[PDB]
């Protein structure tokens, strides 16, 4: 507590900065007040990073290739440019899928144009056309190609749109140009927006004239679940048990036919608002499909979500929903009984990308844990609007936190556990604070749904109460 | 469902019948998947010689490359200097990627900053980004030095690093005395090793070019050691230990071993160890400079010979028996220090292990890939073991390196079935290990997908992966290993022979079928 | 048939169709083999809980023991002394076996002699054998010392070693001043570790019992180190390195590391290194004596405390974080030397490695076996990692040791599902790993047959073996490894976590079946 | 080479011994003359070893349990005594077999009574009886039990014969007591003799009254092949291709039914005369079965052996023999053409047990190699009678060589290759001389027969010409 203490800590941390950097970073740090629902008056977000300060943010290409397009399993995604970007992002994100890799699925492969100096000087459109021909020869079962632009593509004036149009017409193949150059925007977020625009323009409407798909009043699509560790599958099983038919699943374990079939569903279930709100709103305007946010993190949120979703359909679905809730009640109750005593009272700080820093809070509170601090790399002010009412009074909020800032905040607050990405993990493990990866689930998971909750609870216990953390001080020191 | 007493993660949770049925329903209803017979036929075709011929005709498409971009090497080089912050002039996404890549390989924090150039800098350059970023970095992380490299954004727009840094100094953003070496590291040229070379040459030039007047070769009685792009801490350690045993004064230039191996004792040390600025300033006074990985230290060699006037010895990477011998003998000749009895005994112990394991090693066929110096050292050691390199791949190799490796191969009968490939990627290598199957692969973690594919063809076609190189993401703490010197040769020999024996044990485990050969003693 | 270009050894040669047909003809025609259905049914039964009850009711039958006889330990102890010939009074077949056993573990020459007692000595004793054998051994192999142990033949007939050696000296077969320590090492008592203890006590008594008058505790400012039966060269090396880093004067008594690791440089060195007679004579003058493996150094402890008057510290084996800490602190207290920063940093690096792999190590269930001190050190380290020992077996353990291990287990929540077995063999353990399946086994090469059996039940029931201990016959050069101290803990941690990850990679390799979890990054 | 030089070397080596040891060892070293037929007049053998001299010999338990009885797969062999002997001999010898270990085969298991002090003091017959009952309960598919006595059994007053008789009559099971205490004899050879006597007395004659087995004129048994690395299988295939029916093989991959069936065959094929001559002669006397020695080491010996064996039968077998020889001729010719140029002129010294020091010389000569020295641990004078005519003039012969002697001889002769056991291997590898294990085939093989010859040639080439041997001298010294 002590809102005044936290505000003082913010000031003391800020003192080291030069004047311009300090003035900028002051707007991105705030003390929470749940009654304050207009976060713009409190915290600022979605602004450029301060140079030289060791931000955690990625780039548009990561938000588009790494996040939205890459998981689409039956397409081939071309990293267009020099070799680095596709290599660092190859299989780094655990967007799980079922397929025969290299034959009919291509998620964990790295297709690139591997730009050389001559490609920079003389342009790369002809190399791109030849590359597309080679892709068609060597991977005949691919069901479409996307071109993910890296920084030099935008800088050298290459026209990948015309190449994509011409080659797609020539080969009767869907070729999606994506101008996701890493210098655009300020983070992965504009990458999300650019990728959603590419989906809308080149894939989503291919079956607008096709009326051969049989539809039912229980057709839904899962939008913005990337199936990290199987999260989307663990959620889909609950939805299907409730009597719904999940036609499409964006984009984890996703296929291009599923995207094309999405305009035929009755309701869009949005898990990650931040990344897929653009296409969800577009679909509402163009096709009249309503959409709603849901949360399958922990039993309380998933029960509330299942009931709210079932309320959008008739009474039979609602009965099935109550049956699903009753069937799973002993499982999560046993999990709570086993692991809440081991975690009751422990305090957690989080720093993740754009959705999870607020979505996992209910799961933490279901094990009797408190989130004393949370923040985002690239969230927008509507995200903080949603975040403030779910966080406790006088808790710390940080937008686009610098490495130094987060280290100092942790040194003062001293949480029992930190959840963040790979670039912070070993920093705080060396400080003797338990750390869970909240992007990749530390190569564990799934965490969504009732089955995911047990894994979440076991993981938090095994890390928080691990004996290693009691051994950092040498007995002779 | 879950059982509270035996909780299942994704594997094997998704093998449960309800999940299997749900996934089958998803596939049948909405994925429009190719029939399984077509998938099998296309896979079988991808394993063929005709497919390999198509695959090796590629001119524009690269699939699964075995290299990275220059600034990653530049960052690794910068990390080897005391209290030095790697600073990448350009886009921040590159730095996020470099940090994650090195985090996953080393399982340690990696410090690096960007000046976060955006489209505005695409129109008007990144001079302001440089000024503000240098000021912010120095104020916040308090480095003794900032080493500046570049992303491809900055290279394409032609940002003059020298002018930008000089203007930052004159306009008071950073003190004029504060060392800010820089290097252009264009990612569309060469690879990560080239970036290491460029960064090191930049630092050496910054510290020595303008003060050569009072420099006297040999006056400090040391030998300079330049390790190049090195991701095994044991390699730095073994070079230091071997030089210390000989009583040879030395200066390891770009030593990142401390900052990549800090203890977990309750505090975060952003900096530790590293080459000091005084060492870099005094380097021209050394007897000579030895380059441990010459095939990507060419620009550094040009600077060291042209400016420091050091007669850089023509030495291979100290890998295996013969090249370790030659390195030690050259160091002895340069320093006048005899080779001590401890190193002689260690060499004899390696020879003893070779004689103990030769019967299992002989004739084994290997496919291998990696950086040029590492690849050629591994090839030389494999020829010394009586093993047969068959597919030698170096995505970032060149014609001269390939000719040198061919000359190495021709010197031994064990090199007769070997072919060296440059500019080829791991999809090419996948085809090679299908159509001319070796016994094993030696490479980085990206080879696990090739092992997966070969197993999919059948257990008799599977090629197991032996993880040596960079990056290694799916095993823990292998970055602590050694590959240089007699100690590294010993570690590699042990790894190889025990991989062979482990495979043999696996193949002979079947009771009453193949376990007649499941010997207790090997 | 054979193909000259691809010659096949027994595997896979005997999988050829002609050989399979011939073997089927042999089995059907002349072997009178039980039908395959009967064999399957009996095997399945041997995997059951009822079979386990029958198996654990055994009182007279031992199957696949996990220990050896005393003179093997005596020979290993004798090998640790300078220019010392192990001499086994008794039958020569024992020595042939001891030599081959150690040859196969160490891949090194092992020197040992017998006096070749035969049926005649069964009625006249072996006195003449002793006289002639001592004379022949001294004349031929020129040792500085002959250390005499006994086989069970000599023990049953009651050969007086003292009288025999004294008579050999009086009658001029060997000089009176030539050192010939002896020890009775009856193989029907204890095990190989007991033989090591008896031999060491014999040597120490021979050199110090009669000269205690001028001995002053602490006068030489050293600490004596007694390693016990040790078959990892890295363990001797790490103890020496750790004591040297602290600036602690020490005397390692029975150091065989040099003679078991001679270089291959063109000559055969029968002797090398080893504790000198001068060190053994001066040992009582030390500050104290530390026993590295107290649970089989009891007789040595009695002699050292009773005669040398050293207050032998109550220390566990220096395995794992806490016991390494305690050993270093006790050494610091005894010698007055502070623990230096290098050891603090090494400890922090081990803790770093722990904090990184904890997520993969947590909750893993292990069955393990070996000698008492090694087993309890491994149990303690596994509890430190958050792993669950389940089946703890020590064939040569005792009730007091079992109680101590139980107290270790009760101190940790991770010990809740553990059971300690003493006097049980590897057939008992086979039953245990069938009926309460662990994730892995940690033990010596004899566990490979258990892995074979569990695989025969099914891939889902297979328990992979992690080879730590003695003997290791089916892998090369693992005797060079370390298990003591922070370095040994690091090696063990790496081995364990990478065994876990290798198994996971194997289980997730199936394309489109389980490879959704075949992650690049772990 | 240079006879006078070799006797000079013998004298110079002998000088170090005391007078009794020197006088003894002088009789065990001779210079060979192929004209000499009675080897007693030159070399002496099968005598006690000199104490303290580091002999290579084993004991009688090794000769009986390790060699003769252990390979019998469907019996359980009890190491009766303290724990050491069975443990050191567990799976140390590669006598290959087909079976389900622990269920119906038991070769690589170690069954022991694990004698303690109380068993030494109060005897072990009651422990033996209880052990046999335990064996019956825990291994019901076993087809018989042998009791292999270790040293204390003979030393104390235990009577395993009466226990075996009583228990065998009680359980209707064959229990074979073997008094192979290690102090008996001077080597493994008396172990062979004791084991053969046990076979004759307790197993061989069980079916003397049974006449239900159908016989043919082409029935043979392989006697004294222990199937090291599959040697016996590689020989059996040639015999059956010649048209013979191999009823039994002793004792590698052997079963007790095969032993009991042996008295019904027409010809006994003896590979190891040294170990199985006792039973072969007994079978000739009591059953009238002729026996002959054969040699399947290398193509010349194999062809000669096949022709002689076929000559023992009708014309149809002889025609089949010529067909087998013709069929295999290109394979061993290709082996010779590929590997003889790499081994021509190279000189070998051997030191092995009772048969192989002379039996393998033909294969070396088939690769153009010379045996400049050979010797035995435990051979008898008849073995040296065969060896001398097998070996060339002025070659060295050594019986029960000491470690020092063999080292000195090797240092003088300087052969290109040494073939011996595990206790000499690393010594001569440190001396920088290529070494092949000639007992276990260095965990390779088989070497018998045409298929074995290719493996033999490959192994000799890979070891002799290995690059490691050129690197023992550091370039600076
Ligand atoms: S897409 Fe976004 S950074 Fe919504 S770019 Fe990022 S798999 Fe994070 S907080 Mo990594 S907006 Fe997904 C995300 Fe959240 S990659 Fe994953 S964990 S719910
Ligand atoms: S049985 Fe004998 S020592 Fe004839 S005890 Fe020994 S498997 Fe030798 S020379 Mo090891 S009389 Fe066999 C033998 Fe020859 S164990 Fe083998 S190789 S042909
Ligand atoms: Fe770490
Ligand atoms: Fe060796």
């Amino acid at each position: 507590m002590s809102r005044e203490e936290v505000e003082s800590l913010i000031q003391e941390v800020l003192e080291v900065y030069p004047e311009k950097a300090r003035k900028d970073r002051n707007k991105h740090l705030a003390v929470n007040d749940p009654a304050v629902t207009q976060s713009k008056k409190c915290i600022i977000s979605n602004k450029k990073s301060q140079p030289g300060l060791m931000t955690i943010r990625g780039c548009a290409y990561a938000g588009s290739k790494g996040v939205v397009w890459g998981p689409i399993k039956d397409m081939i995604h071309i990293s267009h440019g020099p070799v680095g970007c596709g290599q660092y992002s190859r299989a780094g994100r655990r967007n799980y899928y079922i397929g025969t890799t290299g034959v009919n699925a291509f998620v964990t492969m790295n297709f690139t144009s591997d730009f050389q100096e001559k490609d920079i000087v003389f342009g790369g459109d002809k190399k791109l056309a030849k590359l597309i021909d080679e892709v068609e020869t060597l991977f005949p079962l691919n069901k479409g190609i996307s071109v993910q632009s890296e920084c030099p593509i935008g800088l050298i004036g290459d026209d990948i749109e015309s190449v994509s149009k011409v080659k797609g017409a020539e080969l009767s193949k869907t070729i999606v140009p994506v101008r996701c150059e890493g210098f655009r925007g300020v983070s992965q977020s504009l990458g999300h927006h650019i990728a959603n625009d590419a989906v809308r323009d080149w894939v989503l409407g291919k079956r607008d004239e096709d009326t051969t798909f049989a539809s039912t009043p229980y057709d839904v699509a899962i939008i913005g679940d990337y199936n990290i560790g199987g999260d989307a599958w663990s959620s889909r099983i609950l939805l299907e048990e409730m009597g719904l038919r999940c036609v499409a699943q964006w984009s984890g374990d996703g296929s291009i036919s599923e995207i094309e079939l999405t305009p035929k569903v009755k309701l869009n279930l949005v898990h990650c608002y931040r990344s897929m709100n653009y296409i969800s709103r577009h679909m509402e305007e163009k096709y009249g499909i309503p959409w709603m946010e849901y949360n399958f993190f922990g039993p309380t949120k998933t029960i509330e979500s299942l009931r709210a979703i079932a309320a959008k359909f008739d009474e039979s679905i609602q009965k099935k929903c109550e049956e699903v809730i009753a069937k799973y009640k002993p499982e999560w109750e046993a999990v709570v009984a086993k692991y809440r005593p081991r975690l009751e009272g422990k305090r957690v700080m989080l720093y993740i990308g754009g959705l999870r820093p607020r979505h996992v809070i209910g799961a933490y509170e279901d094990l009797g844990m408190e989130v004393v601090g949370t923040g985002y790399e690239f969230a927008h002010n509507d995200d903080y609007d949603r975040t403030m009412k779910e966080m406790g009074d006088s808790t710390l909020l940080y937008d686009d936190v610098t490495g130094y800032e987060f280290e100092e905040f942790v040194k003062r607050i001293k949480p029992d556990l930190i959840g963040s990405g790979i670039k912070e993990k070993f920093i705080f493990q060396k400080m003797g604070i338990p750390f869970r990866e909240m992007h990749s689930w530390d190569y564990s998971g799934p965490y969504h749904g009732f089955d995911g909750f047990a894994i979440f609870a076991r993981d938090m216990d095994m890390t928080l109460n691990n004996p290693c953390w009691k051994k950092l001080q040498a007995p002779w020191e | 469902s879950q059982q509270v007493d035996k909780i299942k993660a994704s594997y094997p949770l998704f093998l449960d019948q309800d999940y299997k049925d749900m996934l089958a329903k998803k596939r049948d209803g909405f994925e429009e998947k190719y029939p399984q017979d077509k998938i099998d036929e296309v896979f079988q075709w991808t394993t063929t010689k005709e497919y390999q011929e198509l695959n090796f005709q590629r001119e524009a498409l690269t699939v699964n490359p075995a290299k990275a971009c220059q600034p990653l090497g530049a960052v690794l080089c910068a990390l080897g200097f005391e209290k030095t912050m790697p600073y990448v002039h350009g886009s921040q996404g590159c730095v996020a990627y470099f940090r994650s890549y090195f985090n996953r390989h080393f399982r340690e924090p990696v410090s690096c900053v960007s000046d976060s150039m955006t489209e505005d800098a695409a129109v008007f350059g990144g001079q302001q980004n440089m000024k503000d970023g240098l000021q912010n970095c120095k104020a916040t992380y308090k480095p003794d030095m900032i080493a500046v490299s570049t992303t491809c954004m900055a290279e394409v727009i032609g940002d003059d690093l020298n002018a930008f840094i000089n203007n930052s100094k004159k306009e008071g953003f950073i003190p004029d005395e504060f060392p800010v070496p820089f290097a252009h590291t264009p990612s569309f040229v060469g690879s990560h090793v080239t970036g290491w070379d460029n960064m090191f040459e930049g630092i050496a030039r910054y510290f020595t070019l303008k003060s050569m007047d009072d420099k006297v070769v040999g006056s400090n009685k040391k030998i300079n050691i330049v390790p190049g792009f090195e991701t095994y801490l044991g390699n730095f350690r073994v070079i230091k230990r071997m030089l210390s045993e000989m009583g040879v004064g030395y200066s390891l230039l770009s030593d990142p071993e401390e900052v990549l191996d800090t203890p977990a004792d309750g505090q975060f040390r952003m900096y530790a160890g590293g080459t000091t600025q005084e060492e870099m300033k005094d380097a021209p006074n050394a007897l000579n400079t030895v380059l441990l990985q010459p095939w990507h230290l060419e620009k550094t060699k040009k600077f060291v010979e042209g400016t420091w006037k050091h007669e850089v010895p023509k030495l291979n990477i100290p890998m295996g028996l013969d090249w370790t011998d030659e390195f030690l003998m050259k160091v002895s000749e340069i320093s006048g220090q005899p080779i001590p009895a401890s190193l002689t005994k260690e060499r004899g112990r390696l020879v003893d292990m070779m004689t103990d394991s030769h019967t299992w090693l002989h004739g084994k066929r290997f496919a291998l890939w990696g950086d040029p110096d590492f690849v050629m050292g591994l090839v030389k050691f494999l020829l010394e073991l009586g093993c047969e390199p068959v597919h030698i791949l170096c995505h970032n190799g060149n014609k001269r390196w390939k000719k040198a490796v061919d000359a190495i191969l021709a010197a031994s009968p064990y090199g007769k079935n070997a072919t060296v490939y440059i500019g080829k990627d791991l999809w090419h290598l996948r085809s090679l290990v299908f159509t001319d199957k070796p016994d094993f692969m030696i490479g980085n973690s990206y080879g696990k997908f090739i092992q997966r594919d070969t197993l999919h063809k059948g257990k008799e076609f599977e090629v197991p992966l032996i993880r040596i190189g960079f990056p290694i993401f799916d095993r823990h703490h292998l970055h602590r290993s050694t590959t240089l010197g007699y100690e590294g040769a010993m570690q590699i020999l042990t790894t190889l022979v025990n991989s062979i024996l482990e495979r043999l044990d696996e193949e002979t485990r079947g009771m009453q079928a193949t376990d007649y050969n499941h010997d207790l003693v090997r």
